[PDB]
């Protein structure tokens, strides 16, 4: 899929991811996980590159914010 | 975990079920098993067709039921 595509389809996908990792994922960010993951990423694919970069930071900050 | 010969991977696993025993991990992950499997011992005694894939169906199934 082409970058707009692959943009879609996180929006699409946001409401799982959201309620999986109990944050909210901003607009601001998709589009620039799509961008990064498209220039920087070599060996994998748009979607899943875009899936895997997104739901990698929401991990992080979920880890993050959760430790005390 | 990728790394040259001897840099710790097999450690970093060890310290991993090291922090679950301890309990400093996210609640997600307070009380998992982590088993450590190898494939040799999967296909020891496998004559007859169908017998591997009987056998790692099972193990799945009873990660699935488990899911810990
Ligand atoms: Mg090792």
């Amino acid at each position: 899929p082409s970058v707009v595509d692959t943009v879609a389809i996180l929006k699409g996908l946001r409401d799982r991811y959201e309620a999986h990792h109990r944050i909210n994922i901003s607009d601001e960010a998709i589009e620039a996980a799509v961008k990064l993951s498209n220039r920087y990423v070599s060996d994998r694919f748009l979607p899943d590159k875009a899936i895997d970069l997104i739901d990698e930071a929401s991990s992080k900050v979920r880890l993050k914010s959760h430790t005390t | 975990l990728i790394g040259e010969p001897g840099v710790g991977k097999t450690a970093i696993a060890e310290g991993l079920a090291q922090a679950i025993v301890n309990n400093e991990v996210p609640e997600t992950l307070k009380d998992k098993r982590v088993m450590s499997l190898d494939m040799g011992t999967v296909v020891a005694g496998t004559k007859y067709r169908g017998e591997f894939e009987e056998r790692l169906k099972k193990v799945m199934e009873e990660i699935q039921q488990a899911g810990n």
